[PDB]
């Protein structure tokens, strides 16, 4: 019974800490994510440019392998040592058999760390959550999601970040069984998913795709143009 | 126990005599008593097998 | 009363209160008489449910073919302890290839209980041993306690109201000494059929007696040897 | 300074003036005023930072 | 001031520490007397004892601790850092006299112990010795020494030395005695001992209270003296 | 209220130590870097301008750390000569390995998780100390870094340090440059910032330092230059003044 | 009631415990270094308690090599430890390169010491603050540490009690060129300025450093010299 | 006080708590005497029955250390069973590395300073135990030792350690010691239990008395007390 | 105040442990029955989102080829402590060539269920269910993060645990036959759950002595749903 520390309960059975550093996730950034049936897509919002700097080493969405693809919420740092772990441990997966890596042991791995990490004695756990999206049996799409307390926990959308309640409403409201493949119609979800995103600035808008076999692919800011102009002719379609 | 849990005793076997209400004082009413003044309830009873 | 929280800290009045905190969360456990004739020592214990479902926890377990013990108090540390005495029975097994005498065996519960009631960083053990054996010199029935002062005695009980079965004791502990098993076991469970309230009875499953002998291997026993032993005996005298 | 340290600076500086026996405020009863007010902060070996 | 509570050993404002100053005192628990006298080529040690019963012996009573033979040492506080200072004592002299090839001289044992104490002192969490202690000693082409170590780690050596309760005023009679530049041919060393002390307890006693340490270049070796050879010293300055 | 180390979470989620850190930074010296190709510069406020000292270290706060990198500093003095020891030491580690120069970023995210380690680790004083970085590598050319105690880093081309700065950032953005690399100009905008930003009155040059960094030929030879460039460089910046006031 | 201890900082300034470090060397006795063209002198002010102390047995100016003089204002058993420690580190650097270690670096090593000393958080700082110089390839240095770990390089100063007097005097009366005589005349001067007053060849104790080497002065040549030295 | 905590913080005054309050824990235990003869000493333990549930023989406060070094221990009875460890443990290492008896004086040197660094950190606590440690040599005597609580280990002719300490010493220093043989003393130590609390506070005591010296050749072991059975005769003649 | 493991209550007691047996109150229920048949199990998966995939939260595990498990608390702890058994058991079949039975299984996890320490971490926030079929025919075994194991012949566990052993013993007898007792606990399944019962919401899982494969039902348990 305190804030502190992270190894007692509350008297009503809680863990403050585990509690609040969902917090720290749920104050982030928004990143988004989706399975296509052959092609699986995302991007996160807020990419903030201040006008004199670059912007290529502020990317949130990295990879691991040729076959998985990160993304995060929460503070930065934690997402850099973990991805940084995470490499490792798939370059020391794939040093042993010989397979493409599942996204299923590597998110096994990433919870695992993230839970024995907070069990421990006093250190500070990972504020983050990250969405680790791939398709490996036979091209099967799979994203996981993960939590502070380090509970993987499959999905086939996935919104985080700042109002992801609203966020995730829309795929609600969105996703019906006939999205893809269909990969065109896929593409159109990830921006009518950044039109419903908590700003949707049009620029800001950064997205990252992967058909299942090529590598990751970063878009370019014409075609989302096109992308947004065709759903609001669609919206006008509507009237 | 103090002078006033033994009179506590007294009374209370008095009046769960009187429950029935017919006579006297019997050993049981004594009994009852007890079993009124002796807890401060536990019965808790978890982990001690 | 800001002193009364740790182990090493000695109070103003010389009194460690972590102590007789562990006693009283000894005091907590389940009914249990041990006692011991010339030639047989035996223990018994009570069992309890968590529901009408559930089975009874037991409380007599094996250690070794001529120790067994009881227990009351925790139940991790009771394993542990457990533990700790199978390795130390089977060490002296087979360095020495004898079987223990009883009183080095609790000297050593006592040193390997002192350290966590001296250092900080661990809770002294909440326990309540009553251990049966046989060396040279015959029966022993030791117990314990979370102050490693282990006691010798010829007949003890500890746990939950356990006085009325300490005052049984009092008055046939003269008795104890001369009779065969069957009387002793009886007059056990005469201690421990005054360790409950009288508005139930001590039943079959509840139950469990082990018996040593000086040419006996201990033997945990449950309502199929104890059913032999239920019967025999009176009602309480209402 | 501060907005009341300058008033003070003038006040000892006509008290520097006073002190020896003048009404009039040279530079110099300012060039003690400035060392008066000085003793606010100094005190160094602490740069660190 | 405190405020803070001054429990372990952290700096204080203004700009002090009180837990070694709280040590100094430590030695005024004691109870005891010691007076330590150089003035020519012997050195001269005096120390009371606190016997009040019939029961409890007079050999084993003795602060006077040899500590090799050509360096003895006298100690007051409270009994146990005594002489767990004094076991340390013999085995660091014993390490000099296997590593370095011969006796060691009494200053680096001075230095040794003080820088003991400092360790005890700089590291926390272990009680820091409150006992205080007064070395002798010959050495070669330098005469006698006095030193004294202090609990604090701060070690100093002089002519006429004196710790433990009432030396306030018997350094003070030091100060008053020690300006005249009389030679000390040893009866003078031994009469303004036995009279400093005789005259900051005010009590002219028997010769069996009073341990006498000795050490004299005629032999270097460490002496305690005998209650025969007290009492001539005691009549031998009655007058 | 949940004050007391720097593990764990004050209930926000944020942080203690972390902006505690930032304002540890804040009150220290400022220092700038500059948007320029063909070469890139480092500036420095000197610290305790008191007469006594002695300069002849040549570097208070650059610390030309592997062969073409240098390295400003702001914060607790101390933990610089920590982390810059090790740094050299990770750097000169690389070298060891490869036999190639460091290309600098995976030396920033290595400091940065040095740092990081004391930020999730506990009970450790994290680093107070923000640092810049300049460099060459031969992937991206000149380059800039933005250091922070929280770990994270920030690629810049006008950099920020704290309280003394955020004016200088503000005449950064709105005198913002690009398309010009000629070096004398922005050491002209650079005069100008600390002209500004420092309360130093005509800006004397014993209470500023200039250290730059430009390609030679195989070489990317550091610059900490002298003073009487210096000098004249104020000269310069007041004839640009008195161009100023030819409005009057 | 907080910093307590070492592990975190302050709501908004600086580091508590680092600061009560400062003052009781602040606090400490009193004392001067000066470098001149040629050497370096540094002087203390060493009063004994009572008349009944001895003046040959601690000293306050030491040597750490044949050519490098040290001083400190503050608490002399840690005094003692570090001044061990950079006595075993030099003789390291001598084990390694076979070369007479340079001042600068004993100030990097010895910095590094005490910063290592002042990282968290279950031991407490140095209640010491060192003055270091010596003649290290015809120029000599003159560096004064501190217990937060840092260090600067000085012409002259002071440290200890009026040091900010000291200071100012050093401000008005030294300069920059002057011989080691020189230095030594107005080193007694500002030691003489804030000390008592009954000063001798025994109240104060003298090392000079010349391009021939560390040289730590006698009471004779220094009775010698102080002997109504103005 | 309060200020009691930590066994490694002083007091505004300059002593420890935590020896202090371990001191008078022992003060509430059993009482415990020792006196030496001019040939063996004697030790002696009033040691008492809780009401009817003990055994007469089971937690013999007296101890034997060594084949001629035995303890009169009390207080606590646990954490004086593990310093009887380290004494045996401490005597079998100077048999193992120097080929003979121990001397009781470095034995007693050794344990004050285990004692001592028990006292000395934080995480532990100061024992609770105060107890007497005797020998016997044909070369040195009868040493008769005492160790307090803190560390303070030096030697007597008698001691006494429980509630009648003061109570008990009134009258052990009016007996003879020097000219009288052990097996006098034998009954003087019962005549000595015997006196203080006979019904008072408790119920029932019971008698043990640990005999080393030269009538035992070196060794150290409880007396045939049934034999000769030295109080009860005596202690029927001790009331009046 | 009772502020860590290392400290005991003036009465009692942990005063961690207690805080931990609270913590089991927030998990979703589950429900096993012993029958000399074979061991039936149910839980609720407690689904939030359609996006949440059903078949992806695991509350059935598989440890052995005939014993089951389900988990009632904190996920992870539980993974932690399947994982240790997945691991003990193939040991116990290495170094023995036969199956570890279920009692061993558990005496196996409850010895470090309370290792828990920090110097010399925390305990444990699961309680746990183990069903299998030893030799002694089929077994049904009730654990807690105190470590105190028990047989029980029909636990309830989680939320509305107090009248789910009500209702439970209100029908329960030793002679039960299979799926009278798999409709039997899925009545009190659908008496304290919140949703409609389909499909998605509960899964069971059946181990038999002839059957000892597949300790799961798949799809058919939409036919024994549309039963009621």
């Amino acid at each position: 019974s305190y804030d502190r520390a992270i190894t007692v309960f509350s008297p009503d059975g809680h863990l403050f800490q585990v509690e609040y550093a969902q917090e720290a996730v749920k104050k982030g950034s928004t990143a988004v994510g989706v399975r296509g049936r052959d092609i699986v897509v995302l991007g996160v919002e807020k990419k903030s440019v201040a006008k004199l700097q670059d912007e290529r080493t502020v990317r949130k969405i990295c990879a691991l392998d040729d076959n998985v693809c990160m993304a995060f919420a929460g503070l930065t740092a934690d997402a850099r040592i973990v991805i940084n772990r995470a490499r490792v441990e798939c370059q020391s997966h794939r040093l042993t058999v010989e397979d493409p890596v599942t996204v299923e042991y590597i998110t096994r791995y990433i919870a695992s760390l993230k839970q024995r990490y907070t069990q421990s004695n006093g250190r500070r756990p990972f504020g983050i959550s990250a969405l680790i999206v791939g398709f490996d049996f036979d091209g099967t799409p799979r994203l996981y999601q993960t939590d502070p307390s380090g509970t993987y926990h499959a999905w086939k959308a996935n919104a985080i970040g700042r109002g992801a309640k609203s966020v995730r409403e829309f795929l609600e409201k969105n996703y019906t069984d006939e999205a893809i493949e269909t990969d065109d119609l896929t593409i159109k979800l990830v921006i009518k998913a950044l039109l419903e995103v908590v700003q949707s600035g049009g620029k800001n808008i950064e997205l990252a795709v992967m058909r299942r076999d090529q590598s990751l692919k970063i878009l370019n800011p014409e075609e989302i143009e096109k992308y947004v102009a065709e759903i609001e002719k669609e919206k006008e379609e509507n009237e | 126990f103090n002078g006033a849990q033994c009179k506590a005793v007294c009374v209370e076997a008095g009046m769960i005599a009187l429950r029935r209400g017919a006579t006297e004082l019997t050993h049981e009413d004594y009994m009852e008593g007890i079993l009124e003044v002796q807890a401060k309830k536990k019965a808790n009873l978890q982990y001690y097998a | 009363n800001q002193y009364d929280n740790d182990v090493t800290v000695w109070s103003p009045q010389g009194r460690i209160h972590q102590i007789e905190y562990a006693m009283e969360a000894v005091k907590q456990g389940s009914a249990t008489v041990g006692l011991k004739s010339k030639t047989h020592a035996v223990l018994v214990a009570l069992k309890r449910a968590q529901s009408e479902l559930a089975a009874h926890q037991k409380k007599i377990l094996h250690v070794d073919n001529h120790i067994g013990i009881s227990i009351a108090g925790l139940t991790a540390d009771a394993r542990l302890l457990c533990n700790f005495m199978r390795q130390e029975c089977l060490d002296s097994r087979f360095v020495f290839d004898r079987p223990l005498p009883v009183s080095r065996l609790v000297s050593l519960i006592g040193s390997k209980t002192q350290i966590p009631t001296q250092r900080y960083g661990r809770r002294p053990y909440g326990v309540g041993l009553l251990i049966a054996g046989y060396d040279d010199m015959g029966p022993h029935i030791f117990q314990t306690c979370p102050s490693a002062n282990y006691f010798d005695c010829r007949a003890m009980s500890i746990g939950a109201r356990s006085q009325s079965a300490r005052t049984y004791l009092e008055r046939h502990m003269s008795e104890f000494m001369e009779c065969n098993l069957n009387e002793l076991v009886k007059h056990g469970l005469r201690a421990l059929r005054e360790t409950l309230p009288a508005e139930q009875d001590l039943t079959t499953k509840n139950v469990s007696i082990g018996i040593v002998g000086k040419d006996l291997e201990f033997t945990i026993y449950d309502d199929d040897d104890v059913s032999p032993f239920l019967e025999g005996l009176e009602e309480r005298p209402q | 300074a501060s907005g009341a340290e300058v008033k003070g600076v003038c006040t000892e500086a006509g008290m520097y003036a006073l002190r020896e026996r003048r009404v009039h405020v040279t530079q110099e009863d300012f060039e003690m005023a400035v060392a008066k007010v000085m003793q606010k902060d100094s005190e160094k070996n602490m740069s660190i930072k | 001031s405190a405020g803070f509570d001054r429990h372990i050993t952290i700096f204080s404002p203004e700009g002090r520490l009180y837990q070694v100053e709280y040590a100094f005192k430590a030695i005024n628990q004691g109870g005891l007397t010691s007076v330590a006298v150089r003035g020519k080529d012997c050195a001269v040690i005096v120390t009371q004892k606190k016997v009040p019963d019939k029961l409890l012996d007079s050999s084993t009573v003795t602060h006077l601790f040899k500590i090799t033979e050509n360096i003895g040492c006298v100690m007051t506080g409270m009994t146990a850092d005594s002489r767990s200072q004094v076991q340390r004592a013999r085995y660091e002299a014993a390490n000099w006299k296997y590593k370095y090839g011969y006796e060691i001289p009494v200053d680096m044992l001075c230095k040794r112990i003080a820088d003991i104490s400092q360790v005890y002192t700089q590291n926390a969490e272990m009680r820091p010795l409150g006992c205080c202690m007064i070395l002798i000693g010959i050495d070669e082409e330098q005469g006698p020494q006095v030193y004294k170590c202090d609990p604090a780690g701060y070690y100093c050596g002089f002519k006429a030395t004196a710790a433990g309760v009432k030396q306030t005023e018997s350094t003070s009679f030091l100060e008053k005695k020690v300006k005249k530049k009389f030679d000390w041919t040893f009866e003078q060393t031994v009469e303004t001992a036995i009279t400093c002390l005789s005259t900051v307890l005010s009590i002219d006693f028997k010769p069996s209270e009073i341990e006498v340490g000795v050490v004299t270049v005629e032999n270097p070796k460490f002496r305690i003296l005998t209650e025969a050879e007290i009492d001539a010293h005691l009549v031998a300055l009655a007058e | 209220r949940y004050d007391s180390r720097t593990t764990i979470f004050s209930p926000e989620g944020r942080l203690y130590q972390v902006e505690y850190a930032m304002e540890a930074i804040g009150h220290a010296g400022t220092c700038l870097g500059i948007l320029a190709n063909d070469g890139v510069l480092l500036a420095a406020e000197r610290r305790n301008i008191h007469k006594l000292l002695d300069e002849v270290f040549f570097s208070e706060k650059i610390y030309k750390l592997n062969e073409d990198m240098a390295c400003s500093v702001a914060g607790i003095t101390s933990d610089a000569n920590v982390l810059t020891n090790e740094l050299r030491l990770i750097a000169q580690r690389y070298l060891l390995q490869y036999q190639e120069p460091i290309p600098c970023e995976q030396l920033v995210t290595a400091l940065c998780d040095i740092k990081q380690a004391y930020t999730q680790f506990g009970g450790k004083r994290p680093f107070g100390v923000s640092l810049l970085y300049i460099g060459w590598d031969k992937h991206y050319g000149f380059q800039l870094y933005q250091s922070d105690p929280s770990g994270n880093y920030g690629g810049w081309k006008a950099t920020c340090i704290g309280n003394n700065s955020a004016a200088a950032v503000s005449m950064l953005k709105q005198d913002y440059k690009e398309g010009e690399m000629t070096l004398k100009s922005a050491l002209a905008l650079a005069i100008k910032v600390l002209n500004k930003t420092m309360d130093v009155s005509k800006l004397s040059a014993e209470k500023v330092e200039i250290a730059t960094l430009t390609r030679e030929n195989g070489k990317t030879v550091i610059r900490v230059l002298k003073q009487k460039e210096v000098e004249q460089l104020i000269k310069k910046h007041e004839e640009e003044e008195a161009k100023a006031e030819r409005e009057k | 009631g907080y910093s307590f201890s070492l592990t975190t900082f302050s709501p908004s300034g600086k580091l508590v415990q680092i600061e009560y470090a400062l003052a009781a060397v602040a606090g400490g006795a009193p004392s001067v270094g000066i470098k001149a063209a040629n050497g370096v002198v540094l002087a203390t002010e060493k009063k004994q308690k009572s008349i009944l102390y001895d003046e040959r047995s601690v000293h306050k100016v030491e040597p750490i090599t044949k050519h490098i003089g040290l001083v400190y204002s503050g608490m002399g058993p840690d005094y003692r430890v570090l001044v061990h420690r950079a006595r075993k580190l030099a003789q390291q650097y001598y084990l390694v390169y076979q070369e007479p270690i340079p001042t600068a670096q004993l100030v990097q090593r010895v910095a590094s010491v005490m910063q290592e000393y002042t990282q968290s958080g279950g031991v407490r700082p140095f209640g010491v603050s060192l003055l270091i110089c010596g003649w290290n390839e015809g120029r000599p240095y003159l560096f004064q540490s501190d217990p937060s770990g840092a260090y600067f390089a000085w012409k002259a100063t002071a440290m200890g009690k009026n040091y900010v007097n000291g200071k100012t005097f050093l401000e008005k009366r030294y300069n920059e060129d002057l011989e080691l005589e020189d230095a030594i005349h107005t080193a007694i001067l500002t030691l003489k300025e804030s000390f008592e007053g009954q000063m001798t060849e025994d109240n104060i104790e003298v090392g000079i450093c010349n391009e021939a080497g560390f040289r730590r002065l006698t009471p004779t040549e220094v009775k010698d010299y102080l002997a109504a030295i103005a | 006080t309060g200020y009691d905590l930590s066994a490694s913080t002083f007091s505004p005054d300059g002593r420890v708590f935590q020896v202090e309050y371990a001191m008078k824990a022992v003060e509430n235990s059993s009482t415990a005497i020792g006196i030496r003869c001019k040939d063996g000493v004697v030790f002696g333990v009033e040691k008492l029955v809780l009401s009817k549930l003990y055994e007469e023989g089971s937690n013999k406060r007296l101890f034997n250390v060594d084949r001629h070094v035995g303890m009169a221990v009390a207080g606590l009875l646990a954490d004086a069973r593990s310093l009887a460890d380290i004494a045996r443990e401490e005597a079998s290492n100077f048999r193992s590395n120097f080929g003979y008896n121990i001397p009781l004086k470095h034995l007693a040197d050794r344990v004050a300073m285990y004692v001592h660094a028990y006292t000395l950190y934080s995480a532990v606590r100061p024992f609770g135990c105060s107890f007497m440690l005797g020998s016997y040599s044909v070369n040195d005597g009868a040493q008769l030792y005492m160790i307090d609580p803190s560390g303070v280990s030096y030697g007597y002719w008698g001691c006494a350690i429980g509630k009648a300490r003061q109570a008990a010493k009134t009258e052990i220093e009016k007996l003879q010691m020097k000219e009288m043989t052990c097996r006098d003393i034998v009954k003087e130590v019962a005549k000595i239990i015997y006196i203080v609390h006979d019904e008072v506070k408790d119920k029932a005591f019971e008698l043990e008395l640990s005999w080393v010296g030269e009538l035992t050749n070196g060794r150290h072991e409880i007396v045939p007390k049934d034999i000769r059975e030295e109080a009860e005769k005596y202690a029927k003649e001790s009331l009046k | 105040y009772d502020r860590g493991v290392n400290t005991f209550s003036p009465e009692g007691r942990l005063f961690q442990v207690e805080y931990a047996i609270e913590a089991i109150k927030l998990g979703s229920t589950a429900i096993g029955i012993q029958t000399s048949e074979g061991v039936c199990l149910a839980v609720e998966k407690r689904i939030t989102s359609p996006l949440m995939e059903p078949s992806s939260i695991e509350k059935i595990v598989e440890i052995d080829a005939h014993i089951g498990c389900a988990m009632s608390g904190l996920i992870a702890d539980a993974k932690t402590l399947i994982d240790k058994a997945r691991v003990e058991t193939q040991n116990h079949w290495f170094t023995y060539n036969e199956t570890m039975t279920v009692e061993s299984v558990t005496q196996a996890v409850s010895n470090l269920a309370l290792q828990f320490g920090e110097e010399d971490s925390r305990p444990f926030g699961v309680a746990l269910l183990f069903g299998g079929v030893d030799e002694k025919g089929p077994q049904l075994f009730h654990m807690d993060p105190s470590g105190t194991f028990v047989q029980c012949d029909a636990r309830a566990i989680g939320s509305a645990s107090e009248g789910a052993q009500s209702s439970l013993q209100e029908v329960y007898h030793k002679s039960m036959t299979l799926k009278e007792a798999i409709k039997s606990s899925l009545i009190i399944l659908k008496q304290v759950m919140e949703e409609k019962l389909n499909a998605t919401n509960i899964e069971l899982a059946t181990v038999q002595p002839g059957q000892n494969f597949h300790m799961f039902t798949k799809e058919e348990l939409e036919e024994v749903i549309k039963d009621i």
